[PDB]
């Protein structure tokens, strides 16, 4: 019997900071057990100071990024070249998704940039469409390795105080793009190490008021 | 007389009289001049206003990153002949990976355009359009009729008194052909090519609407005091 | 749902019906109304799967109120029976069938008669003096086969009820947390507010 | 999930939980299953997360268009209808979605039941998700009609607490709402690691747990 | 296109009139003759074949009066071809009804459907209205004993006694003023056939240019019985009336 | 599927199939409204060109649309069958999916969007009907009136006529209505419909319909004794 | 939904400094028969690209009436057809991969893995891989099937990384791609000694050579084997 | 006869000149833009006494940030409104924000010209849709049944437009306060209204970013009508 669906592995990273967010994913692309890629682009700049991800089965997140980049350009066409929010792409996005609801796209989408205030902003999806803005998310094959790191080390989670044992919390001190960077790489380092399909590349893109940048580091081969 | 009744009617001589009246559609709109050079492509349009409390109607639409045209006539006949462009534009990039060829969308135009002088029930598009694009072989400049006929030219223009910046066109050929690597001269000659069809009024700052495409320049429109440079 | 009984006593006909409604395992509601008026003398019950009893019951009632508008008449509960039982037999067969139980209760004003038409998801349709649907009947049928006459008085049929209601509270596992009772007559239709 | 809701006196509390899980894993420790309709309209959420983010924001596109067209805002009964309606077209499609339609309009207070099935109930108190049986038992022993808004508030919080405490597919934090005349009014939201130990002192209760 | 060859048919006149509707009646008014009378204990329908011939077969034709179920009949008044396309129509709506609620279809309900197809016929489709007015004489439970009449506007209305077709003018005068409400079936059968006497075109009313019904509860007991009469019934009838 | 489009507008800007839809009207039997402080009553006229009529079941002019509104008409009797159709459809599909019976004012918008769309729609000709709707909304004590016509607008009306001779009773509608002080009661409400009529009918016999809608669904029809007693007050007081 | 049942096996590939190399057998399996011996199953479109077909051949004989079709419709009213308006890699590749997903997407697939390898009109290296489920990637070396697992590894010690492509010349590459597709044989149960390899360059253009064959087989090894563990003789 | 869609030896639709005849017949609706809001104001033209005018509905909201007033055959406004508080909302449920003036209005302009032998005319009826958006703020469209919509400072249309133009030439300037406008309504809608006006027979309404679009009560439209008496009796 015919499977339409696939499981290209990957793994995917977004951090909103105060003015900035950061949405990384590694550049691995697999089936089974073997490597399709060792460099294959997983995270685009779609525009309007957007970052996206669709990350699971590819087929399907090329698809999707394809049709929400797509959305954009009729978005500039039908009002005006109005600058999408990071609000309006994310409930747009929602209407995609759930418009396959009983044939999923079987991808988690994560989406970066800027809010209206200028601050940082990440939203996560799920493959039927129910999303959200989050401060911090990881998705993909290594979710579950990552996502507590971040509780841990992002949001200060059973990290208190020392001295007043367990009564007072350690404050939630805003993160440096720099100091969100050294989390991205460390987290995707310890993902490398742990998951056999996550390695080869990290590439992420950072997004400030001044644009899209972009920054790529090394993983292991194996 | 007897045979302008609907498009699917010849008159004894051969006309198709309603074609020819949507072509009188064209006449009545108002002046848009189109030029380019071997680097660049240039619209220059003169927006109209019903009247002094009233904003001046926008004659210029942009179909792709490298592509757009200006209208004279109908206008929601060229938004609907424009939407067309845009999602063939569109369906070339999406399947293709590929940027849509100008002459190629001058005959989608063509054949778009066609159905609807032969067919019962139906009526001819009522606007001409000038389409400006930069692809792989260069700058185009393409003239569209709502009779179907396309025409590629060096430079043109449609609408009421274009005659007069046609043949300004038609004497300049040999200089703004030349115009290489040099936007605002190219944009100047289409300025004053347009003035060629003024009368009693003169090109004010929210009169003008002027688009340009080429080498490295994605097609952009400029309007208000981004045109008051060229003044 | 679950249970629902009907009678046919002399000058008129009672409806009982449960008050649980269950999603999971979690008793949601112990004061449900199983019903719907469809006319003033013509009351119909229903039991069966979720959301389709209601869904079912209310557009009985929304075609039959309109044939009412209409002609400025009341169907007799023949018609009305006849008109449901038609609605289930075509449901039986389509893509997805409602899966609804009904009693239907009715005082012919013509005949000056009470009628009580049992009628199952399939659309089988019978006319009894006592009926029930699912597994009610193999509780209460003997104690109603014993008895039940036909010149039974309204608070006759209301005893008999009682016991039956008795019967099921006895032996059967599931608790449907009573049930509320109306009555269908002359003068049209009225609730027992105290069972 | 646990999501409650009860009517009283001073109008209907709405409480709910924080959780999302896959399998095992717990997805989101912060999600929002409240929606605000309208000022004087609010829903829970419970089941599929998109089937219930999808079909109640589309419920506040359609109950803003009866604003729009008849000049006043639509009822709690009619609005959980057209929601229970929107249910009946993907009958059987496979849909998860428990929510409570709760509200204030010309009647009173209101409070509708709706689910996946085409379900529509009236009534005083309900409870949805994995966790309701833990809710119910403390809103069962403790609920009036009497209740102060304090009192009330307190309830709905406490009885999430408890569902959250035992339920492994809940907790998180609670979000409070209380519904009035003049609008729906949020009451917050409550990290339940830190209400449980705060409850656990003041109250006397959790004995068994150690803290 | 074929816009040009368009009568439109469906359209007001600047008096506000439906032009086809107008000249559909105008046909009907050269149509033989129908009346109904409604009696206490019955219900008559008599009509007026069209010059007939010698050689038609008499007995086994059947122009004017037809059969919708056991309780109702109509008479026909204008293209026999457009009535027979309605009365299969009416048939099929009794039929649904008895299958859909297990009782006769009422009179009027059955009236009602067909004037509402010819209603469409008038305000959409762009077709020619049927050129037909029927006379139903028909009884049910509610109101017993019923006369109807429907024309190509699809309007209809309640009557005691009615004409339709020729001379409807001078045939209703006559019948509004020997007609009485405490009337019964045998009077009702002599009224109609010495109005078709004197309205008639012909040189005098013979058997073969008849058709005649009744419908009766004369059936025993709490019933009702259509009587088709057959061409000698109809001589009978006319010798004991007194008219030959 | 015939596609024709009969509605069209011709050069002085008019769609003459709508305006010769209102000379059907203008032919059709008078129908009036009126409504006092707690009750509406509409009045309908009768030709009395047809005698030997069976008024048990002939088709009465006022109809119940749900429990609580009525719809009378002037123009096409056959086209008024199929907006009342339409009508019941509608007020029984809101109680289906609102959970609450139609307001007046939401019945006559969808009757009058029936009969607009029949003025921009292809292969059909107008309603030749104009529409008196009237009733109480569900737990509401304020009479409601409303005015249709083949155009599609609609409106709200004191008191009004429509149909032959309704300029007459228009006129005289005007001059005898007070708005500071309408009909205070059924009787004075009736009394003043009757009236209106009487300048138009002919005579009081049978050839004048009655319907008094109160709220709370309380609809009845008057017969012809009960306006016979109405009829015979009037020209008594008249002889003065 | 479909099984395939004429089928090809690996298709493998790599890039080099001046072009591209592509390379599959001319078999066409029925099962365990080895039924069909003389199937192409590279086809060039235009003088620029070679789309390399595996899985069922009832599908690749569809894709090869596309693109000759593909070819047809892209010179109608288009007098640079042969010029600058000529079908490039990509545009051939991204018409595919939107075939293969809407197939899929259909639950009607065209059971193919497919390789596109070209060079572009400025130069650069075109190579990417779609398959019946539409997922694409791209890498320095691409191989199908058993390819993948006995391909990739000797042709990524050639070409590691893309730094290592303008290093590697067309004599080392099509080597590399030769010692592939002989283990493939040695190895791959549904493979041929029969070949085909096609050269993309961006100087001296298309290279399409037939009717090659696996040569300088090691066997002799085999003479010692003896028995499955005790036995001597 | 002739093609619904056919066009004169002019180059102009039949159709839509005629129904633009029609609008002309139309009771009087203007609209001036400020700085401070945009300004909606129309005549009723009750036919009657008897008729309550306050049923009258020729001022009508189509979104919190959007208004709009209509002049012609009111009855085909209607399907038009229906379908712009549609599209607004639509908009609202796919990117979760307020639609731009200018896009709704576009919206409304497609219905336009989809008719032929779709419906089978062109509207009888022309709108004035005012609004405010945060990108190009208060904002005020013509739409007309040609498809065709110009953005204006101050617009006039129905009977008496030409006559309430020419007026609104001279009247409007770029720094006119919303209760300026307000009056300037009420005295031009007072010139070329054939009855005198009152706040029974004219309606006035606004849009304003902080309260959004609010019809008048005829109290307060009352007391700016006697504001206007005063004022003019000033000088
Ligand atoms: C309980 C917390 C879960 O038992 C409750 O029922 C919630 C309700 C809820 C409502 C709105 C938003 C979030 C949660 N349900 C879930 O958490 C469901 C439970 C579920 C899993 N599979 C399943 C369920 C229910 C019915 C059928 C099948 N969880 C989900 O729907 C999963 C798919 N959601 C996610 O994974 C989400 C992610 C990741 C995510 C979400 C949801 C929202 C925002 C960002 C990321
Ligand atoms: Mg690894």
């Amino acid at each position: 019997q015919f499977n339409p669906y696939g499981d290209n592995g990957g793994t995917i990273l977004g951090i909103a900071g105060e003015d900035f967010a950061v949405l990384a994913g590694d550049t691995r692309n697999i089936t089974d057990y073997s490597i399709n890629s060792r460099y294959e682009p997983k995270v685009f700049d779609c525009g309007d100071n957007i970052v996206m991800s669709a990350n699971g089965f590819a087929a399907d997140g090329d698809a999707l990024v394809k049709r929400f980049k797509n959305s954009v350009k009729w978005y500039h066409f039908d009002h005006n070249d109005k600058k999408l929010s990071i609000n309006s792409a994310a409930r747009n996005i929602q209407h995609l998704l759930y418009g396959k609801r009983f044939f999923p796209y079987y991808v988690h989408t994560i989406i970066a940039g800027l809010d209206e205030d200028g601050k940082g902003a990440v939203y996560s999806f799920d493959p039927v469409g129910s999303y959200e803005r989050e401060q911090c998310r990881a998705g993909g094959a290594a979710a579950s390795l990552i996502m507590p790191f971040l509780d841990n080390q992002v949001n200060f989670k059973n990290q208190y105080e020392p001295g007043t044992n367990g009564k007072v919390k350690k404050p939630l001190k805003y993160l440096s793009v720099e100091e969100v960077i050294k989390l991205v790489r460390d987290s995707f380092t310890s993902a490398t190490e742990r998951h056999i399909q996550v390695g080869d590349g990290l590439e992420i893109l950072i997004v400030t008021k001044d644009g899209v940048r972009k920054e790529f580091y090394e993983l292991k081969r194996d | 007389n007897n045979y302008d009744g609907d498009t699917v009617t010849f008159s004894p001589t051969g006309r198709l009289f309603q074609v020819e009246y949507a072509l009188e559609a064209i006449k009545q709109g108002s002046v848009t001049v189109g030029l380019r050079s071997n680097t660049h492509a240039v619209l220059v349009a003169l927006k109209r206003n019903a009247d002094e409390l009233s904003s001046y109607q926008k004659k210029i639409i942009k179909c792709d990153e490298h592509m757009g045209l200006s209208l004279a006539g109908l206008a929601p006949d060229a938004r609907v002949l424009s939407n067309y462009l845009r999602q063939q534009c569109n369906y070339s990039s999406l399947v293709f990976n590929r940027k849509l060829a100008v002459e190629r969308a001058g005959h989608l135009l063509c054949d778009k355009a066609q159905k609807n002088t032969q067919s019962y029930g139906g009526r001819p598009y009522g606007v001409g359009l000038l389409i400006i694009g930069y692809d792989k072989s260069g700058a185009h400049l393409l003239e569209f009729q709502p009779s179907g006929n396309v025409t590629e030219l060096y430079g043109t223009a449609i609408g009421a008194r274009s005659q007069g910046a046609k043949t300004y066109l038609e004497r300049t050929l040999d200089t703004f052909i030349k115009i290489d690597g040099n936007p605002d001269e190219l944009i100047k000659a289409g300025v004053e090519a347009i003035s060629q069809s003024l009368r009693d009024e003169s090109l004010t700052v929210d009169n003008l609407s002027i688009a340009i495409v080429g080498k490295d320049t994605p097609f952009t429109i400029y309007d208000g005091e981004a045109v008051a440079k060229y003044i | 749902m679950d249970i629902i009984l009907g009678i046919r006593v002399q000058d008129s006909v009672i409806l009982a019906s449960s008050k649980a409604v269950t999603r999971g395992i979690s008793v949601l509601k112990d004061s449900d109304d199983k019903t719907r008026q469809l006319s003033p003398h013509t009351l119909m019950s229903f039991a069966g799967e979720a959301g389709d009893t209601v869904q079912f019951a209310e557009y009985i009632q929304a075609n039959i109120q309109l044939y009412s508008i209409r002609e400025d008449y009341e169907l007799s509960p023949q018609a009305v029976s006849s008109f449901v039982r038609q609605e289930l037999a075509k449901s039986i067969r389509s893509r997805r069938p409602y899966q609804v139980n009904v009693l239907i209760g009715g005082y012919d004003k013509k005949k000056n008669k009470p009628e009580l038409y049992q009628i199952d998801y399939l659309g089988t349709k019978v006319e009894l003096p006592y009926g029930a649907h699912g597994y009610s009947g193999f509780y209460t049928f003997s104690l109603l086969d014993h008895h039940y006459r036909p010149d039974m008085t309204t608070e006759e049929g209301l005893d008999l009820l009682k016991l039956c209601v008795q019967e099921l509270e006895k032996r059967m596992p599931m608790d449907f947390k009573g049930v509320i009772v109306k009555i269908v007559d002359k003068d049209g239709i009225r609730q027992v507010d105290d069972f | 999930t646990t999501t409650l809701a009860f009517k009283f006196q001073h109008g209907v509390i709405a409480a709910v939980d924080s959780r999302a899980s896959a399998g095992s894993y717990i997805s989101a420790l912060r999600v929002n299953k409240v929606i605000e309709i309208n000022p004087y309209l609010l829903g829970t959420m419970s089941g599929c997360a998109a089937d219930c983010q999808y079909w109640e924001t589309l419920l506040a596109k359609e109950c803003r268009l009866y604003y729009l067209r008849n000049g006043e805002r639509i009822s709690v009964s009619a609005a959980s209808k057209l929601l229970s309606n929107m249910m009946c077209q993907y009958r059987g499609m496979g849909l998860s979605m428990g929510s409570m339609i709760c509200g204030w309009d010309k009647k009173g207070p209101g409070l509708y039941y709706v689910d996946e099935h085409g379900t529509r109930l009236s009534g005083n108190m309900f409870s949805t998700g994995s966790g309701n049986t833990y809710a119910y038992g403390v809103l069962d022993s403790n609920y009036k009609w009497d209740l102060s808004v304090e009192d009330a508030l307190y309830l709905g919080k406490r009885s999430i607490l408890a569902a959250a405490h035992r339920d492994a597919y809940s907790g998180g934090s609670v979000n409070l709402y209380h519904v009035t005349e003049d609008g729906w009014i949020y009451h917050g939201n409550h990290d339940v690691g830190e209400l449980f130990w705060k409850v656990k002192e003041e109250e006397g209760s959790f004995n068994n747990v150690i803290g | 296109g074929s816009r040009r060859y368009d009568s439109r048919t469906t359209i007001f006149s600047p008096e506000g009139r439906l032009y086809q509707v107008e000249y559909a009646l105008e046909s009907i008014s050269h149509a033989g003759t129908a009346i109904g009378i409604m009696a206490s204990d019955g219900i008559v329908l008599a009509a007026e074949r069209k010059v007939t011939s010698t050689l038609l077969e008499q007995d086994t034709s059947t122009e004017k009066l037809y059969k919708l179920n056991d309780k109702i009949a109509v008479a026909v008044a204008g293209l026999t071809a457009d009535a027979e396309i309605l009365i299969n129509t009416a048939r099929i709506h009794a039929q649904n009804y008895l299958k859909t609620y297990n009782e006769d279809i009422p009179v009027e309900i059955l009236v009602r459907r067909l004037s509402d197809i010819k209603q469409g016929y008038t305000q959409h489709g762009g077709l020619r209205p049927f050129g037909v007015s029927f006379i139903y004489a028909g009884y049910d439970d509610r109101y017993g004993y019923q006369l109807y009449t429907s024309n190509p506007s699809g309007n209809y209305t309640g009557w005691k006694a009615i004409s339709v077709g020729a001379n409807t003018s001078a045939a209703q005068t006559l019948l509004q003023m020997d007609y009485k409400d405490d009337m019964k079936v045998d009077d009702a059968i002599e009224l109609a056939l010495k109005t078709l006497s004197k309205t008639t075109d012909s040189s005098a009313l013979t058997y073969d240019r008849l058709e005649f019904a009744t419908i009766r509860k004369g059936a025993n007991d709490g019933e009702v019985y259509q009587k088709i009469f057959k061409p000698q019934e109809i001589k009978d009838i006319l010798v004991k009336t007194g008219i030959t | 599927g015939y596609d024709r489009a009969l509605s069209i507008f011709s050069p002085d800007g008019h769609i003459f199939q709508v305006e010769y839809a209102l000379e059907a009207v203008k032919r059709g039997t008078c129908a009036v409204g009126v409504k006092g402080k707690n009750c509406v009553v509409l009045g309908c006229e009768r030709r009395s060109t047809l005698k030997l009529q069976d008024t048990r079941i002939t088709p009465s002019k006022v109809s119940k649309i749900d429990s609580h509104v009525v719809l009378s008409f002037s123009g096409l009797n056959a086209d008024s069958r199929i907006l009342i159709e339409k009508a019941r459809v509608e007020a029984q599909s809101h109680r289906l999916t609102l959970e609450d019976p139609v307001t007046v004012e939401y019945l006559t918008r969808y009757v009058a969007g029936v009969q607009q769309r029949y003025t921009q729609s292809g292969g059909v000709r107008p309603f030749g009907v104009s529409t008196l709707i009237a009733g109480f909304d569900p737990r509401d004590d304020e009479p409601k009136l409303y005015q249709t016509e083949p155009s599609g607008i609609y409106s709200s009306w004191s008191a009004q006529t429509i149909g032959r001779n309704s300029k007459t009773v228009r006129e005289f509608l005007e001059k005898n209505y007070d708005r500071k002080e309408p009909p205070a009661t059924v009787e004075e409400c009736v009394k003043l419909t009757v009236r209106s009529l009487l300048e138009v009918v002919q005579t009081g016999a049978k050839n004048i319909e009655i319907t008094v809608v109160k709220p709370d669904s309380d609809i009845v029809a008057l017969s012809s004794e009960e306006i016979n007693q109405y009829v015979t007050q009037i020209e008594q007081e008249k002889q003065e | 939904t479909q099984q395939p049942i004429v089928t090809g096996t690996s298709v493998i590939s790599m890039k080099y400094d001046n072009g591209v190399i592509i390379a599959a057998d001319n078999l066409g399996s029925y099962g365990s028969l080895l039924r069909f011996n003389g199937v192409e199953r590279l086809i060039p479109v235009g003088d620029n690209t070679v789309v390399g077909i595996s899985g069922d051949i009832s599908d690749m004989q569809h894709i090869e009436r596309l693109l000759k079709d593909l070819v047809t419709e892209n010179a109608y009213d288009n007098p640079l057809a042969d010029a600058e308006e000529a079908l490039e890699p990509s545009y051939i590749f991204e018409y595919l991969a939107t075939v293969m997903y809407q197939r899929r997407s259909k639950m009607n697939p065209l059971w193919n893995a497919i390789i596109v390898a070209g060079v572009q009109s400025n130069g650069d290296q075109f190579l990417r891989y779609v398959n019946l489920l539409g997922v694409t990637y791209s890498s320095p070396t691409l191989a199908t099937g058993f390819g993948a697992h006995m391909a990739n590894p000797l042709l990524r010690k050639v070409v590691d990384r893309e730094s290592d492509i303008p290093k590697t010349t067309v004599q080392v590459a099509e080597e590399a791609i030769v010692n592939a597709m002989r283990v493939l044989y040695y190895r791959d149960a549904r493979s041929s000694r029969n070949f085909s390899l096609a050269i993309i360059d961006k100087n001296t253009g298309l290279t399409f050579k037939k009717n090659l064959q696996v040569e300088n087989m090691k066997w002799d090894f085999a003479k010692d084997i003896k028995g499955y563990g005790t036995q001597k003789i | 006869d002739r093609g619904v869609s056919t066009f004169s030896p002019e180059g102009r639709l039949f159709q839509v000149e005629y129904s633009l005849e029609a609008i002309k017949l139309g009771s009087t609706a203007i609209g001036i833009a400020t700085k401070e809001g945009v300004v909606l104001g129309v005549e009723k033209r009750a036919t009657s006494p008897l008729l309550e005018s306050d049923s009258i509905e020729k001022i009508v909201e189509i979104d919190r940030h959007i208004g709009c007033a209509m002049s012609g055959l009111t009855a085909d406004a209607r399907s038009m409104i229906e379908h712009a508080r549609t599209a607004a909302v639509t908009h609202n449920l796919y990117y979760d924000e307020d639609i731009n003036v200018e896009s709704l209005t576009q919206s409304v302009c497609d219905l336009a010209l989809r008719f032929g032998e779709l419906m089978s005319r062109p509207f009888g009826v022309a709108l004035l849709i005012a609004g405010h958006d945060a990108d190009d703020g208060y904002q005020l469209f013509h739409a007309e049944p040609s498809g065709t919509f110009y953005r204006y400072n101050a617009k006039a249309i129905g009977s008496g437009s030409e006559g309430a133009q020419a007026e609104l030439l001279n009247e409007w300037h770029s720094s006119l306060t919303l209760k300026e406008a307000e009056l300037l309504v009420l005295k031009i809608l007072k010139q070329v209204m054939e009855e005198k006006l009152d706040e029974n027979n004219a309606q006035l309404s606004c849009i304003t970013k902080q309260d959004g679009f609010k019809i008048y009560d005829n109290e307060k439209t009352a007391e700016l009508i006697k504001e206007l008496k005063e004022k003019e009796a000033a000088e």
